């Protein structure tokens, strides 16, 4: 159990949590500018 | 007709005419009035076209 107290004055550590705050988001915008438009199309299909 | 509705674009047509009748035996009655009651205007549209 050597791991908080003088070790972060090192990397590694460091970017983590930040990015599971961060990763999130990339990926939700990623799901649905794939699934939306392909939506519109069978919805431009129905319209019509 | 269920089978085979456009699913789902616009809707346009071409419309064929298959009415089988005018059909002459000593038998017609009102089956075949009710028929070719249709084919008679038919031929009529074939004037009128």
């Amino acid at each position: 159990k050597l791991y908080i107290k003088v070790k972060p004055l090192l990397t590694m550590a460091k970017v983590e949590d930040e990015l599971k705050a961060l990763e999130e988001k990339l990926k939700k915008a990623l799901e649905s500018l794939e699934k939306e438009e392909k939506v519109r199309k069978d919805i431009e299909v129905q319209n019509v | 007709n269920e089978t085979l509705d456009t699913k789902q674009k616009r809707q346009y047509f071409i419309g064929v005419l298959d009415i089988a009748g005018f059909e002459i035996f000593d038998y017609n009655g009102f089956e075949q009035l009710c028929i070719n009651f249709t084919n008679e205007k038919l031929q009529q549209f074939f004037n009128h076209h």
